[PDB]
This record gives structure tokens, sequence and C-alpha cells, in this order.
């Protein structure tokens, strides 16, 4: 259930944890593989740069 | 070493001695040709039947047939090379129209898969597009 939300008006994009809270796109995260092949373009786009 | 083939393919003093002579004169009953042609014939091992089984990448191996129809239509064959090997016109053993209803009989075919499914599409075909469902493509 990894859903990202957009930030807006300079507020950072955010990510779902497993505990339920939302994170942003920095620090040490644990994926399974099947994660990075369901939203291949998608997380490509967010997270390459 | 000698090398053996493959018939199948890859993955790509006075010398003379009293009683040796050769004069004896016998014919044999029964003759040895017959029993020999007769034994040559039964040699022969059993025909390999794969018909409903998966081939190398999936699919099903065999004929989009009823399976009733086809145990019919195999007796029907069979009962005509069996009128073929005794030479006459009609057999006199027969495997078809015998008086026995034997209408529940089933026979294996190409027109199911192994979980139980009908062969209308391959299950390579059903691969495909069950996979092409969920393809994403480069944003505009």
């Amino acid at each position: 259930d990894c859903r990202i939300s957009f930030g807006m008006n300079g507020a950072a994009p955010m990510i779902r944890d497993e505990t339920g809270l939302m994170v942003p796109f920095e620090g040490n995260w644990i994926f399974p593989l099947a994660l990075w092949q369901m939203n291949t373009r998608y997380f490509n786009q967010q997270f390459d740069a | 070493m000698k090398r053996i083939p493959r018939k199948t393919k890859g993955k790509s003093p006075a010398t003379t001695e009293p009683g040796t002579s050769n004069r004896e004169q016998y014919k044999a009953r029964p003759g040895i040709a017959s029993v020999q042609r007769a034994t040559e014939s039964a040699e022969m091992p059993m025909k390999n039947n794969d018909e409903g089984t998966p081939d190398k990448k999936g699919n099903t191996k065999g004929d989009l047939v009823n399976e009733h129809s086809e145990a019919k239509d195999e007796a029907d064959e069979a009962t005509k090379k069996q009128a073929k090997d005794t030479d006459k016109s009609k057999a006199q053993v027969t495997y078809s129209d015998t008086g026995i209803n034997n209408a529940n009989e089933l026979s294996r075919s190409g027109n199911v898969d192994n979980e139980g499914g009908s062969n209308q599409k391959p299950m390579s075909t059903r691969i495909a597009e069950a996979t092409s469902a969920i393809v994403s493509k480069h944003p505009a």
C-alpha cells in the first residue's frame, strides 16, 4: 500500500509507510522487489533524481 | 576410442578335422522363416499416445474433438485396420457396434487442458493477453 502524495507550494512529497504514516523522500527504506516491479515507471520518475 | 553416433537429436600339421563335413540334409517343421516373420511382427512395441499432454511451452497436443466422439472414432479406425490386416472387406473381429452399451467411455483429446478448462484458445495466448492487460508506458 505504498501511495505517493505530491507536495504543494514548497511542501515535500511523501510516501506511505507500513505502520500507517507518511514520510518524505529521505532516509533508509526497505522494499520488496514486487513494489518496483508493479510501479516501474511511476517510481522511476519520482525517485531517480 | 570409437565414437558412437546418436539416433536421437541432442540439444542443438593337418588342418582337416574328421567330423566337420556339412552333408546333413534336414528341413524344419515348422519352418524357420515362417516363425521368424511371425516373431518379428510380435516384437513390435506399443505406440506412444501423447494426445492431451503439454508441449514444450505449455500448449496442449492433440485435436479439438470431444472425448466420447474421440473414443468412437478410434474404435472405427481400429476396426478398419483389422479388416485391412485380414484382407477382408468386413472385419470378423470388431471393436465398434459391439452389443455393449458403452456410452460413458472417455478418451484423451486436445479439447481440455490440465486445469480442467477448454482449449478454445492456447494457453500461451491467454498468458500473453493477461500480461498485456497490465503494461504501462513512458509518460507523455
